[PDB]
Parts: C-alpha cells; sequence; structure tokens
RNA sequence: GCCCCUAAGCGUGUGCUAAGUGGAAAAGGAUGUGCAGUCGCGAAGACAACCAGGAGGUUGGCUUAGAAGCAGCCACCCUU
RNA sequence: CGAUGUCGGCUCGUCGCAUCCUGGGGCUGGAGCAGGUCCCAAGGGUUGGGCUGUUCGCCCAUUAAAGCGGCACGCGAGCU
C-alpha cells in the first residue's frame, strides 16, 4: 500500500474508486495497490 | 505441440531442438535417425518439423517443404539477408526462380492458384530486401 | 462499418444470390479458420462459401421473393451458393458437417422454395 | 436501471407475499424476509412475476433499482435451490473433518483449530483436503467462506492453505 | 468556384462605448464595425454563437450577408480581435465587398504528406495573402510534402493556386522548410 | 543555462508583474506551445530544467524554441547581514513572464508524444500552464 | 505563524470590509 | 443584523452543497455532483457481457547462444 | 534599562507525536531466521560509567529500547 497525495493507474489493469471518501488505486497486482493520504 | 526449424544434414543439436523435444517426451535417437534419413534422401535445404504427440508417447514427425526464407536466399545466391530491408539491395531474382519457389509454397500451402504463391514469395523478397524481377 | 460500406455489401449479395441457382444456410459454431480453409479449397473450385450479417443478408433478400428465409438465419449463418451445378455445394457441406460434427445444416434454397433439412438431405440424395 | 428493469420470475413452489415496504418468500428451502427502501415500489407481477419501480431519476433512486431487483432475485434463488460453495486444501499435512456439526483443521498449528457452524449454515466434508460450505443465505455462505479461506496467510511460495474451487493465486520463487 | 455567403442577422448598436460593449458581451453578443469603398461606417452587435461557427466552419476569412433591420449587405471579415487568454472573439472588422472586387487576405498554408524517415518538416510562414476575387477565397492553401530529400526549401512561387487567384507577396518568402532530423546528440546543444 | 553577453546596467529595479502580455501570445515557429496562465519571474535554472525533460522525452527527431530569455538580473545580499551598506550583487537571471505569453515550442510529428514532453515540461515550471496549438 | 494567520484572516469579516489596523 | 444566548424573520420564491464545506492554506492528484456547449458510434442493432474463432506462409530477415508476433535494427507483405 | 538573573548539573514534573521498545498491519528485489519501507497507535517503559564546565560528542559494559521536541533554550523568593 502506497499512501501519497498523488495515486494514479500505473499499469492498464488499475482501477481508480472511491471508497470512503478517500481516492484509491486497485489493482491486481499488489505493488499497484495505493490510496490518496 | 511444438514445431522447429533444424539443419538437414545433423542431428541432435544443441540450441533449438534438444530441450523442447525432451520436455515432450519424444524420443530424441528415433525421431533423429529418421529425419537425418528423410533429409539425406533431400539433401536440397535445411527443413522445418512439427512435433505431434499421443498418450502412448508415440511421436510422429511433420515435415514440409524447405523454409521459403533459404529457398529464396539460394536463388538470390547470398547466404545472409539484407540488413535494411527496402534500403540497400543485395541481390536481385528473376520471375523463374520465384515461381519454382511459388510451385514449392502450392505444394506445402493452402493456395489455390500459382499466382498466390508468386506474390507471397515477392512479399517474402520485399521484407528481405530482395527485388523481384 | 459504415452505412456505404453496408450497402456496397447488400449489392454484392443480391447479385451473387442472382448468379446463384440455389443456396444453401448451415451452421460454422465451433469452426476453426484452419477447417473454414479446407472447406474453401473443396467447395470455391466450384461453389462459393460466404458468411454475413444476417440483417444484411435480409435486407439483400428483399429483391426477389426470397424474404421467407429470414427465419433461418437465427444464430450463426454460413452462405454457400452454386456457381457451377447446384448440389455439390449441398454434398460438400453435408460431408464436411458430419466430419466436424459442428455444422448444423440449418436449411437451403431449391426451385423458389425454402426447405427442411430433411427435404435438403433427400434433395442431395436425388 | 437494466438491472432493475429486469422482473425476477417467480418459480411454483415458493410462496411470496407483500406487507407493505417488507416482503417474504417462503419456499421448499425456508422463510426469508427482506425489507426495500422507501423510494422504490415493490409489487407482484400478475404473471407470475416481480416488478421493481423507481417513480424518480435521480442518483440514489437510480442505484437502488439495480440492487433492490438483485437482492430479490438472490432471494429468491435461495428458497428455491440453495447456495453452496467448494473449497480445497492444499499442503502437506493439512486435512479437515467433522467433529460433528463444527469444522475441524490441521493447518500446522501448536493447536487444531476449530470453525463453528453459526444458524443455518451446514458444512459437508467429502475429502480430508475438499470440501464444501453450503447454506440458503447468500450473505452468510460468502461470509463464512471468508472467514473459513482467511485461517491462513497468503503463502506465494508453496501455496499452502485453503482455496477456493477454481482459484489461482499468485506464486513466485525463492531462489535461496 | 463559388462560395454561398452565411447568413447572419445583425442589430445597429444603440449604445457604443466600453460599458456598452461589455454589456452586449455579456449578452453572448459580439460587437462589430462595417466600412468599406462607401465610406460609411455602421456600428453592430453580432450573436457570438453562430458566428462563431461560421469562423469554424469556413475559416478566418468568411463570406457574410448582414440583415441590417431587413437590408442585405455582403461583408467580409477583415480582422477579428481574440482575447488571448479566454480565446473568445471581441471585435470583428467587416468590409464592405460586392460581387466582382478583388481584396487582398491572408489565407493559412498547410502541409500534407509525408517526407523522408530522415527529415524533419518546418514551417517558416504559417499563413500568406493572395489577390482573389472577394467571393472566390479558397479556403486554405495546401502545400504536398511527399519523396522531399535533406535540405530543400518550398517557397511562395512553388505553391500551386486555383485559377484567378494571384499572389501578391513575393515569391521568395520560405513558407515550408524541410531540414536532416536533428540527432539526439543535436538536441542538447540547442538552446544553452 | 541562459545568461546575456552583456548587460548596460547590472542592478535595477524588480520587473512588474502587472497586466497580461500583449506580445509574443500565439505559437510561431513550432506545432505546440506552453502558454502561461500566472505571472511569476522564471529563472535560466528553470528553462534549462524544462529544456532537458522536453528533450529527454522527445529523444532523437524534433526541434524545440525558448522564446524566453533571462535577461532581468535579479541581486541577493551576503547572508547573516544587517539592512543598508548599499545593494547586493547581481546572482539570479530571470525572465518577466504574464499569463498569455508563449513559453516554449514544440515541432513533433505525433500528438501523444509532443504533448507528453511538453506536459514534463511545464512540472518544472513554477507556474500554471496550458498546451496551445496552431488552430483556432 | 498560526496566530499571525489568524488575525490577517480575521480581516476578512463583513463588519470589516477587508481591511483592519496591523492588516 | 433578525433559531436561543441577544433587540428584530426556525421570512417568501427558485436552484446548489453532504464536506459541519459554511467555520483557514500551496504545487499537484481524483469515474463527486449541477449546468451550458462541441465531436465520435448507434435499431441497416451501438457499448458492456457471452459464445465461436482470431490460420497458414513463417521461426519475415540482420543479430547473437538465442530471435520463434513480443534483448535490439529494418522493411513491415500474400491467400482464405 | 526608578532591574524580566544568564550556560550546564541536581530535584520535580507536565504536554505534543514528527514512535526508540513493546502492540496492529500493507508492499517487498519477503524461502526460513533476520530485515527494508510505508500506514495506525502516546498505555507504560526508555541503564550505569571514562573524558570534558560542558550542551554535544567519542568510548566502555549492558538492554526489549537506551526516542525527538515544547513549557522565560521549564524549573536559582527550590539547590549548586
Ligand atoms: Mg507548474
Ligand atoms: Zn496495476
Amino acid at each position: 500500500m502506497k499512501v501519497n497525495p498523488s495515486v494514479k493507474p500505473i499499469c492498464d489493469k488499475c482501477r481508480v474508486i472511491r471508497r470512503h471518501g478517500r481516492v484509491m488505486v486497485i489493482c491486481s497486482d499488489p505493488r499497484h495497490k495505493q490510496r490518496q493520504g | 505441440l511444438i514445431k522447429l526449424q533444424i539443419q538437414a544434414g545433423q542431428a541432435n543439436p544443441a540450441p533449438p531442438v534438444g530441450p523442447a523435444l525432451g520436455q515432450h517426451g519424444v524420443n530424441i535417437m528415433e525421431f533423429c535417425k529418421a529425419y537425418n534419413a528423410a533429409t539425406e534422401s533431400q539433401r536440397g535445404n535445411v527443413i522445418p518439423v512439427e512435433i505431434t504427440v499421443y498418450e502412448d508417447r508415440s511421436f510422429t514427425f511433420a515435415l514440409k517443404t524447405p523454409p521459403a526464407a533459404k529457398l529464396l536466399l539460394k536463388a538470390a545466391g547470398v547466404q545472409k539477408g539484407s540488413g535494411e530491408p527496402h534500403k540497400t539491395k543485395v541481390a536481385k531474382v528473376t520471375w523463374d526462380q520465384v515461381r519454382e519457389i511459388a510451385e514449392t509454397k502450392k505444394a506445402d500451402l493452402n493456395a489455390n492458384d500459382i499466382d498466390a504463391a508468386a506474390k507471397i514469395i515477392a512479399g517474402t523478397a520485399r521484407s528481405m530486401g530482395i527485388t523481384v524481377e | 462499418m459504415a452505412k456505404a460500406d453496408k450497402a456496397t455489401a447488400v449489392a454484392d449479395i443480391a447479385e451473387q444470390f442472382k448468379a446463384s441457382t440455389a443456396t444453401v444456410v448451415t451452421e460454422y459454431r465451433g469452426l476453426t479458420v484452419a477447417n473454414l480453409a479446407e472447406l474453401r479449397r473443396a467447395l470455391g473450385d466450384s461453389a462459393t462459401y460466404t458468411v454475413a450479417k444476417n440483417t444484411l443478408v435480409k435486407r439483400a433478400a428483399s429483391e426477389a421473393g426470397i424474404e421467407g428465409l429470414d427465419e433461418l438465419f437465427a444464430g450463426p449463418t454460413a452462405i454457400a451458393f452454386v456457381k457451377g451445378e447446384a448440389v455439390d455445394a449441398a454434398k460438400a457441406i453435408k460431408k464436411f458437417a458430419k466430419d466436424n460434427k459442428a455444422l448444423v445444416i440449418k436449411g437451403g434454397y431449391m426451385d423458389g422454395k425454402a426447405l427442411s433439412v430433411a427435404d435438403v438431405e433427400k434433395i442431395a440424395d436425388l | 436501471s437494466r438491472i432493475g428493469k429486469q422482473p425476477v420470475p417467480v418459480p411454483s413452489g415458493v410462496d411470496v407475499t407483500i406487507n407493505g415496504q417488507n416482503l417474504s418468500v417462503k419456499g421448499p428451502k425456508g422463510t426469508l424476509t427482506l425489507d426495500v427502501a422507501e423510494p422504490i415500489s415493490v409489487s407482484r407481477a400478475e404473471d407470475g412475476a416481480i416488478v421493481v419501480t423507481r417513480p424518480d431519476d435521480e442518483r440514489r433512486s437510480r442505484s437502488l433499482h439495480g440492487l433492490s431487483r438483485t437482492l430479490i432475485a438472490n432471494l429468491v434463488t435461495g428458497v428455491t435451490e440453495g447456495y453452496t460453495q467448494k473449497m480445497e486444501i492444499f499442503g502437506v499435512g493439512y486435512r479437515v473433518q467433522l467433529k460433528g456439526q463444527n469444522l475441524e483443521f490441521a493447518l500446522g498449528y501448536s493447536h487444531p483449530v476449530l470453525i463453528e457452524a453459526p444458524e443455518g449454515i451446514t458444512f459437508a466434508v467429502e475429502s480430508p483436503t475438499k470440501f464444501s460450505v453450503s447454506g440458503i443465505d447468500k450473505q452468510k455462505v460468502g461470509q463464512i467462506s471468508a472467514v473459513i479461506r482467511r485461517l491462513r496467510r497468503p503463502d506465494p511460495y508453496k501455496g499452502k492453505g485453503v482455496r477456493y474451487e477454481g482459484e489461482q493465486i499468485r506464486r513466485k520463487v525463492g531462489k535461496t | 468556384t463559388a462560395n454561398i455567403p452565411n447568413k447572419l442577422t445583425a442589430n445597429v448598436r444603440t449604445r457604443t462605448g466600453k460599458g456598452a460593449s461589455r454589456q452586449a458581451r455579456r449578452d453572448g453578443k459580439v460587437p462589430a464595425v462595417l466600412y468599406g469603398h462607401g465610406t460609411d461606417p455602421q456600428h453592430l452587435e453580432l450573436n457570438a454563437r453562430d458566428f462563431a461557427a461560421v469562423l469554424r466552419s469556413h475559416g478566418t476569412n468568411a463570406i457574410l450577408t448582414l440583415d441590417i433591420e431587413g437590408t442585405e449587405q455582403l461583408a467580409l471579415t477583415k480582422a477579428l480581435d481574440v482575447h488571448p487568454i479566454r480565446r473568445n472573439i471581441q471585435h470583428a472588422d467587416l468590409l464592405v465587398v460586392q460581387r466582382g472586387e478583388k481584396v487582398t487576405v491572408e489565407v493559412t498554408v498547410l502541409v500534407e504528406g509525408d517526407a523522408t524517415p530522415g527529415t524533419l518538416v518546418t514551417q517558416d510562414a504559417n499563413t500568406i495573402e493572395i489577390e482573389a476575387e472577394a467571393l472566390s477565397i479558397p479556403e486554405q492553401l495546401t502545400v504536398s510534402v511527399e519523396g522531399v530529400e535533406a535540405g530543400t526549401q518550398i517557397t511562395a512561387g512553388q505553391i500551386s493556386l486555383p485559377e484567378g487567384v494571384n499572389l501578391i507577396s513575393d515569391p521568395e518568402l520560405l513558407v515550408v522548410n524541410v531540414v536532416e532530423a536533428p540527432s539526439a546528440e543535436a538536441l542538447e546543444e540547442e538552446g544553452a | 543555462m541562459l545568461i546575456p553577453r552583456k548587460v548596460k546596467h547590472r542592478k535595477q529595479h524588480h520587473p512588474e508583474q502587472r497586466g497580461i502580455a500583449s506580445g509574443g501570445t500565439s505559437v510561431s515557429f513550432g506545432d505546440y506551445g506552453i502558454q502561461a496562465l500566472e505571472h511569476a519571474y522564471i529563472t535560466n535554472r528553470q528553462i534549462e530544467s524544462a529544456r532537458i525533460a522536453i528533450n529527454r522525452h522527445i529523444k532523437r527527431g524534433g526541434k524545440v524554441w525558448i522564446n524566453i530569455f533571462p535577461d532581468r538580473p535579479l541581486t541577493k545580499k551576503p547572508a547573516e547581514t544587517r539592512m543598508g551598506s548599499g545593494k547586493g550583487s547581481p546572482e539570479w537571471w530571470v525572465a518577466n513572464v504574464k499569463p498569455g505569453r508563449v513559453l516554449f515550442e514544440l515541432s513533433y510529428p505525433d500528438e501523444k508524444t509532443a504533448r507528453d514532453a511538453l506536459t514534463r515540461a511545464i512540472h518544472k515550471l513554477p507556474i500554471k500552464a496550458r498546451i496551445v496549438t496552431r488552430e483556432e | 505563524a498560526k496566530r499571525g494567520r489568524k488575525k490577517r484572516d480575521r480581516k476578512h469579516s463583513k463588519a470589516n470590509h477587508g481591511k483592519r489596523p496591523n492588516a
């Protein structure tokens, strides 16, 4: 999990969603997992 | 279920056939001897072989015509293809050799007419950077 | 695809139907392009094997009294015209279907009539 | 929306009722009730079906339409057919068996871990590595399935642990 | 070649000035002035949306026909004032034209085609001006760059023109310059 | 690293950040450009960094123009010094940038990498900027 | 700098009309 | 300024906000939402899902240990 | 400026978390042991000596750890 002010879809399998008022990036690759904070 | 391109005159190669044949349960020696017999009868160029497998580990070899690229190389007289196709031309082929290879590709291919194989070989020569004339 | 390309297709199929005495509709479900290449080899020498939009052939069928074949277009449709004779395509199709077990003989068209599978097989037996 | 506009068909063997917003469905497998969101109107189609309707078009109603339809479909399916999910265990020395109604696992710990059976859920182990979790409610089935699935931390090297039926986990290589 | 004039409705300005023009622009209109060989400046206001549509469709020098309280007047867009930030149109100068009148107007030059892979195409003059009959101003001029090798200059005199249009600016005005593609190392010393 | 060959006066009042730009507001040499949307002094180190970034993302082809030259000097006093005792010594070179000014200019075959290089340059500048093109 | 920030932002009241002594 | 402290409106009409934003802040990140405007495709059936395919030539050549549609360069074609 | 005692140490604390230990996790170029990095968390704990006025630092033995800061660089009508 990467927590940065900037989150982006690193690859083509990354999806940008919003959970509980936070922008997250969820991917099948765990490295690409990141949230905004 | 694998296919390979391999020299006619020698069996048991190091790079291409060894490991791929091994990881499929095919007997190396019997295939080597049968292929060597067939390729000594052939004695033209290297030949491509397809490997078909069964549940009883029996192996069947599928021997096609000599490769079109190699036939064009022998027809143009050069050994190695042009490093910059369409930018430097190493050799030129008349329609007799192209049409002989077209008959070869007709025998090995799905083409309905020899003209289709002729244009196929012309495209191959374009890919190599070899003029067809 | 565009409207102009579609209309060119309609004209092409209309002229192909005008140029053939008979036409047979079958199924190509679960067929590999290798099998299609073999069928093209065995047919294009004498017959013509084609596939298109069912609705586009529906628009191509409004010319002559062949609007009754619309019911036979439910599912994949493979069009086999007979430029030479009228039954060689039917026999080749039936043998291909028996060999592959994947082609269901959807129907045919003879003498301005739409026939069933049994009638088409009987005509091929003739 | 598109989910919300497709009504659910109701087989013959299931009893339904509508009491205001509340809805109850009785079938061969048991009784299960539901209460739906206020903006959404639920009905009984006379042709043997259930029709859901959103009188408005705003985001909230447009979202609840599909959710309500899918919950209704799940409700009818749960009583008509029932839900079941199977698991396989991987790894050497990993087993499972029924201690009566409960589940006992052998996952390498110094103690055997026992999983209680909540109400409405019944297990059935057939092989010491393969078993299945069955139940009438999809939500409960999924919950107990997930709890059982998390009994061991993910193992990308050997793959030891509890898996779903067709799950393909990710694996890597520890060369040393 | 002829272009059908685009119909537009213009109203004479009751009040002219900075505040009046600001108000008119706030109502989605565009103030403009109409003058010509008749020597009679008329102050108008045009709808911004339809004027913008006309300009977008037919370039920056579009023939217009203006309905001014029932009178039809032919006009040509002489100049446009554009705010550099908001990119809207603030003012337009409309020139009075009649059939059979020669005007001198900029016309954009765009290039098409594909040159040698080892060359870079550079356009020096964005627009060129020509003498043409007011009703037959070409929408654009095009230069084809195909099979062009290494350093080759395409100048104004080498530009193909339609029938009845005359190039007034000198032919030596370089419009498109084709040069060898700068190497990866040649980009590290330009600008330092 | 751009520095003027000489200046008539080494110490100058600060450039004024008033109004919007009146010259160089349109793309003229290349196909795409970077336009400023703020007022800011832009130093030659920032220009160097942006130019290097565009060159790196563009690789072989393409040509880059810099319509902005840092000819205005800024001075700073030596550290730990009280106020007074004259003006500082010139040790920055900046160029005054108003909104509407087109700073950089690019001419490249493909739109995607053209815009990507321009964005890479923009992220190195101290201003809000946008990419503009020749067509109206 | 919270104290100075609070004072200078308190300048922005409706009653002060955007100006205050010591800003 | 007008819910109560605290004098006077839990005023009227039409919309917006879900953040207690209102009741502090930057570069930048982001399928939040309302409005207005352009362009693409679509009942001759669009997009998503699903099923069946998605070949042969040929492993196109240079190049290497290797090159097989996918270290790297080139052109980049033909039949169904 | 008709006086607001100033560095270290002692005694006594109290608060913040930007966490040193213990506690909970995500990703690892995480096999295991042990780590690296990021997120959560302030309940308690956080040693004794050599040198130097020293803060600091270096060193010697340990320890789970030998945290970083504010409080007139806390504390002289409490001491030196
Ligand atoms: Mg910036
Ligand atoms: Zn990803």
